[PDB]
């Protein structure tokens, strides 16, 4: 099970709840009480899915799919099978991922290392509970959601943006997706950067710190550093999610029609607004 | 057809790439031990890949990796259970013997070289050039530990010269000996820099620095393993967030 | 502390970088430096070389949006207020159908629009050489110039490789900036929504997996930036207990860590794969598939 320098830090302490009870590993995966929490979200979560399997008919992995609660059902309550089965796997992966995060606090704390890690997948979860929670609320029902399943998820998708028109014109979204681009062209270039530095030219001794600042330095005129570039990545990443997020809560809610509309703000704004000639005149 | 021929060669393409990259990560720390040392039963489904060697610069030698494990030096930790998975607990003081979250490595006892040879991290007396070019400047300022007591005096900042930032900042003590202390680990305020990590009998236990003008990677690394270590281990002195303010 | 942003600044001179086999005449002097740059990264703004690929890059790259620039101004009528109301709504569109893969289209409808694809082309591929070049003076590994590669697939395959096969300019995106987002849901419209491209999923499975795996390493690396995680190289060289703790928080959290060496090969193609497996799924599109949909109901 260790990694060879592995031992000297399997130290007892670093548990948020629960004291030494909890606190031992298996094989490599590390335990703690949030460790057994999401293994009961985890398990109850895939049992329950197991069971809309059962309760449609199909055990196959393409088809296999669990319904949010119709439009009639709104906010409250619901039979299972008829979006009620989805109420109670949703709760399963909300504390499932927040026992995970949780989990990783545990371990940061038993290390000594910042809290990072789970500070940046809380984001991921909070855009998760965006499309499954907080927009459903503002909405008035759990039919807004998406489904679990591999392809009717991506049917709700393609639905859900079509309702917009072309859903490209979401001002926020725009926004995200850049977020996106941007944040795998630095991983790209960060990733390339540090192996380029580390395996030169074959013969050659190991480049520094210094000739990647030097590299990019040259090629773009400017070099962020080795803190810049992780920082960078950090809110590259967290951005994009933030403002795919943010997209998402401000749609059915405050916009409702086409969002190839709403540029015309920019368009109906007076002085420019009747001159005839480019596009909208 | 092209199209269903093309993505059925490219999953044997990614499953001989993740095992390529995979095995690529197996270069450190591994084979596998057990608890005590001797190599564990159970090697995990991949091969540990041909000797990789690193040509290091300025007469430091070379790295082949993987090779035989770098660890050494006495590890002070006794086992808490017969059976494999359970804790290590530390037979004497763990800030002192380097264990848990103030485990340290045997890295080179030589200071980084920055890209000419020269001493990456110098003190910014020596770091000719260099001044404070923005934010609140610590150089003066009393430093104060966890349990709210002034542990001691910044009396100079040291400077990452080919990267041009700040690496730690040089505290001296009641004695007036001097430490170092990590940057991101310390908080700049307007009329003070806390040191959450330690509390202020602690700071003279901080590893010390044999050459008044270089910080050794071995130097530093013991730094950081005792300061981060402070986190758990200090944390019966710790005055909690209450304190802080009604410190004021 | 968390490190985002820095603390203190600190400045020194000018640091004019490693000569190496770098033509240091093709070197410029340093820029200004700002201190704004200076809380979340470097602050010296400078120097950069401009050799004969440099220039001949950023000649044909300024000439590209020449050519995009004066047909918007031409759209615009030349009034600068309808302009900027309508910088969004400008399109520089290709030759129509009928021309085919020829050159013979009028300017005004689409022969702009190859004028600034020649311009794009070698503005592209002299900063691809460069990509080369400049880790070539420093003795560096070639890793950026294969990873610009990626890049430069997904556009080759949209704007002249997919057009070339399809026998017509007119395939390609149009120069707008909402003109080429219409082009992006046209073109998933016409071939039979690109959900069921086998490529997209996957070219979404590394988008998303880029911003998961940065989110992660970019995290790791400011969680141990304490004990000098950002100083990957030497980690690399001589491992330290930020390298360890960073490897063993993911060996303990999903059972496999990584090396400081090795999780940049993760993160070359973690992003690599993006537009290389993109970039196969427009090539596909209207050439061998027609219809996405249709092929997925025949697998
Ligand atoms: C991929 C599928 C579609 C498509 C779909 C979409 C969608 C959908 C969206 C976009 C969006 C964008 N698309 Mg697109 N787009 C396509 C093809 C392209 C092509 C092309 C030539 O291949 C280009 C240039 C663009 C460009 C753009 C941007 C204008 C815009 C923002 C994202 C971005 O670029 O990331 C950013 C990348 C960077 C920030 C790189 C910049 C690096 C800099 C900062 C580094 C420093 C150096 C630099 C200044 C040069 C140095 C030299 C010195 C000056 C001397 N698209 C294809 C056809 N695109 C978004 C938008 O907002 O639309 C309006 C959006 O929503
Ligand atoms: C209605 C629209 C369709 C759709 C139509 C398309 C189309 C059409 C295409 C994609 C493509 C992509 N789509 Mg899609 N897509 C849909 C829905 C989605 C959804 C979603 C949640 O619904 C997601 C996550 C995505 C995600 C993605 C990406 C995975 C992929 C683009 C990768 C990229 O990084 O390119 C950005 C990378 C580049 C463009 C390379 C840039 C190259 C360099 C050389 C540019 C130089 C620029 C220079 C000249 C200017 C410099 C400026 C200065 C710095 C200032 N799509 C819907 C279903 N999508 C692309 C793909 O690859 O298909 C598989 C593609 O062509
Ligand atoms: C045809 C449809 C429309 C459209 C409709 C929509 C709609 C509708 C939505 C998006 C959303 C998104 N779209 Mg779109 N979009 C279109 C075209 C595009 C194009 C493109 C190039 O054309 C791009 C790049 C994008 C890009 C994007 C992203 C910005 C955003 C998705 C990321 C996200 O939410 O992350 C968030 C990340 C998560 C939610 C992941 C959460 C993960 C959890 C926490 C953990 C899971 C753990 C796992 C189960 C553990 C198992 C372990 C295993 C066993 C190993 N769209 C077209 C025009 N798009 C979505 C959005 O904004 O969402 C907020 C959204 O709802
Ligand atoms: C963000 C906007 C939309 C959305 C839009 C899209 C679009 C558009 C596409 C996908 C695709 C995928 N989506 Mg999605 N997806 C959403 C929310 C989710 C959630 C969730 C809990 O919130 C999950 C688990 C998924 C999961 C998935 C994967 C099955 C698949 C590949 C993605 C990937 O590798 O990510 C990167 C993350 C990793 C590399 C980590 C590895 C995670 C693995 C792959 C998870 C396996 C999960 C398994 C199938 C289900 C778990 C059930 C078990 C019982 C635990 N999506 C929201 C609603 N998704 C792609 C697809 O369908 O093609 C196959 C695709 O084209
Ligand atoms: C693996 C795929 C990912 C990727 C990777 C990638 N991109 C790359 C690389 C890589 C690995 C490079 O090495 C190369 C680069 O050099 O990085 C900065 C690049 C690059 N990726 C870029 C863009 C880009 N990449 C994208 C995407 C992606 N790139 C993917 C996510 C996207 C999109 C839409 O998502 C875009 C827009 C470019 C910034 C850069 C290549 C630049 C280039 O070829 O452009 C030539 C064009 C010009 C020179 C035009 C000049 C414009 C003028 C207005 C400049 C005037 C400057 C002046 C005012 C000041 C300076 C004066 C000087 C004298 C000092
Ligand atoms: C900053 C946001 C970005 C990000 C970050 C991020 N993700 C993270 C972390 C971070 C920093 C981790 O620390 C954690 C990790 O350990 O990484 C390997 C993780 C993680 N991100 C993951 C996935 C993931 N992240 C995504 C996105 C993102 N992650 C963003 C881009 C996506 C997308 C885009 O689709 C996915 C699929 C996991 C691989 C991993 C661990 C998450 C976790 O909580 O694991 C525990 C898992 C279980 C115990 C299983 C529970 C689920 C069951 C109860 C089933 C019920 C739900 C059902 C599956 C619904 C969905 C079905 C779909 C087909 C729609
Ligand atoms: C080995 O190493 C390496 C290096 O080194 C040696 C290198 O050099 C490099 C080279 C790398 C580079 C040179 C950099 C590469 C760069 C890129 C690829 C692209 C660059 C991209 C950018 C610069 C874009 C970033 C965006 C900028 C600059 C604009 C401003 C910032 C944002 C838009 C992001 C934040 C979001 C904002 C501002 C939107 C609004 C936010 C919110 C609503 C959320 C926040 C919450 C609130 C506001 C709530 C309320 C709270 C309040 C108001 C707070 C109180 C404050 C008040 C003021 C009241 C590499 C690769 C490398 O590998
Ligand atoms: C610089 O610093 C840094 C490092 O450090 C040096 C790092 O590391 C990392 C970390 C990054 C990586 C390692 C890169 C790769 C990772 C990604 C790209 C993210 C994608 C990852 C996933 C999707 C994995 C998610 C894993 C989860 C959620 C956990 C899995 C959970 C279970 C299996 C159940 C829970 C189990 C328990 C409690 C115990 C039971 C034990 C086992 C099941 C273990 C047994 C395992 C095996 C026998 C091996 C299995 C073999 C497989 C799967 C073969 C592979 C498949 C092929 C097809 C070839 C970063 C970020 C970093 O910045
Ligand atoms: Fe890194």
């Amino acid at each position: 099970a260790l990694l060879s320098f592995e031992r000297k830090y399997r130290v007892p302490g670093g548990t948020l709840v629960g004291g030494n009870l909890f606190d031992f590993w298996v094989g490599p995966f590390y335990v703690g009480f949030f460790g057994v929490a999401t293994f009961f979200f985890a398990a109850l979560g895939i049992i329950l899915i197991a069971w809309s399997a059962v309760l449609q008919g199909t055990w196959n992995p393409q088809l296999i799919s669990v319904y949010p609660p119709a439009l009639e059902y709104g906010l409250g309550g619901a039979p299972l099978a008829k979006g009620g089965l989805w109420q109670i796997i949703t709760i399963c992966a909300t504390g499932a991922f927040v026992s995970w995060a949780l989990r990783e606090v545990e371990i940061c704390r038993k290390l000594g290392i910042g809290y990072h890690i789970p500070f940046a997948f809380a984001f991921a979860i909070l855009a998760y509970l965006t499309l499954v929670l907080f927009r459903p609320v503002m909405m008035g029902a759990w039919g807004y959601a998406f489904p679990y399943g591999i392809w009717t998820h991506l049917d709700w998708v393609s639905n859900t943006g079509y309702t917009y028109g072309n859903f490209h014109y979401n001002p926020a979204h725009m926004i995200a997706i850049s977020f996106f681009f941007t944040n795998a062209l630095a991983l790209a270039l960060h990733g390339a950067l540090v192996l380029s530095a580390a395996n030169p030219e074959k013969g050659k001794e190991m480049r520094t710190p210094d000739h990647e600042d030097t590299f990019f330095r040259d090629l773009v005129g400017y070099s962020i550093g080795t803190l810049g570039i992780h920082r960078l990545g950090l809110l590259l990443s967290l951005s994009a999610v933030f403002f795919s997020a943010l997209c998402m809560i401000i749609t059915g809610t405050i916009w409702f029609d086409q969002w190839v509309d709403w540029w015309q703000w920019w368009v109906k704004l007076p002085w420019w607004a009747n001159i005839p000639g480019g596009i909208n005149g | 057809d092209l199209a269903s021929l093309a993505i059925y060669s490219f999953w044997i393409f990614l499953a001989g790439l993740i095992y390529y990259l995979q095995t690529e990560n197996m270069r450190e720390g591994y084979p596998l031990e057990n608890e005590d040392g001797t190599p564990a039963a159970n090697q995990g489904p991949f091969p540990l890949p041909k000797p990789k060697t690193f040509i290091l610069p300025h007469g430091r030698g070379t790295l082949t990796v993987p090779g035989p494990e770098s660890e050494d030096r006495p590890i002070a930790l006794a086992r808490t259970a017969v059976s494999e998975g359970f804790p290590h607990a530390p037979t004497g003081d763990p800030m002192k013997d380097g264990v848990g979250p103030a485990s340290w490595v045997a890295r080179r006892d030589l200071p980084e070289l920055d890209g000419h040879g020269h001493n990456k991290i110098k003190p910014m007396k020596a770091a000719a050039g260099f001044h404070v070019s923005a934010g609140k400047n610590p150089i003066g300022l009393p430093v104060r530990g966890c349990d709210l007591e002034i542990a001691g005096k910044v009396v100079d900042i040291w400077v990452d010269i080919p990267e041009q930032m700040a690496r730690f900042l040089e505290v001296e003590l009641k004695d007036g000996s001097t430490r170092l202390l990590p940057m991101q680990m310390v908080k700049v305020q307007s009329n003070r820099v806390h040191v959450n990590a330690l509390s202020s009998d602690l700071f003279a236990g901080i590893p010390t620095i044999k050459s008044p003008t270089e910080v050794t990677l071995l130097e530093e690394d013991k730094i950081c393993g005792y300061v981060a270590g402070g986190l758990m281990y200090a944390a019966p002195k710790r005055k909690s967030v209450v304190a802080a303010m009604l410190a004021e | 502390y968390q490190n985002i942003f820095s603390q203190v600044q600190v400045r020194g001179p000018a640091d004019l970088g490693m000569t190496e086999d770098v033509n240091l005449a093709n070197r410029s002097g340093v820029g200004p430096f700002s201190t704004l740059l200076g809380w979340f990264g470097n602050a010296q703004l400078g120097p950069i070389y401009l050799g004969s690929l440099g220039v001949l890059s950023l000649f044909s790259g300024l000439m590209w949006f020449f050519t995009i620039g004066i047909w918007f101004w031409y759209q615009a009528g030349w009034n600068p207020a309808v302009f900027l109301r309508d910088l969004f709504f400008f399109s520089l569109e290709p030759p129509a159908p009928e021309y085919g893969l020829s050159f013979a289209a009028p300017l005004k409808e689409g022969g702009l629009w190859l004028i600034a694809s020649f311009f794009m082309f070698v503005a592209v591929w002299s900063w691809w050489g460069r990509t080369y070049l400049r880790a070539q003076a420093l003795g560096m590994g070639k890793h950026t110039a294969w990873a610009f590669l990626s890049a430069i697939w997904l556009w080759m395959v949209l704007g002249f490789i997919r057009p070339i096969l399809m026998g017509s300019w007119s395939e390609a995106v149009p120069y707008g900036i909402f003109s080429h987002l219409d082009w992006t849901n046209n073109f998933s419209l016409v071939h039979g929504n690109l959900f069921y491209n086998p490529f997209h999923g996957l070219s979404i499975a590394f988008l998303y997996g880029s911003a998961l795996l940065f989110a992660m390493h970019g995290a790791t690396i400011l969680a141990v930036s304490r004990f000098g995680g950002e100083r990957e190289l030497e980690q690399i060289a001589d491992r330290g207990t930020a390298a360890e703790r960073a490897a063993l928080f993911w060996r303990w959290t999903m059972g496999f860590n990584a090396t400081m060496e090795g999780i940049h090969r993760w993160a070359i193609w973690m992003a690599v794969l993006v537009t290389l497996t993109g970039g196969i799924g427009i090539l596909l599109s209207g050439t061998v598939v027609d219809n996405w949909y249709v092929w997925g109901q025949n697998h």
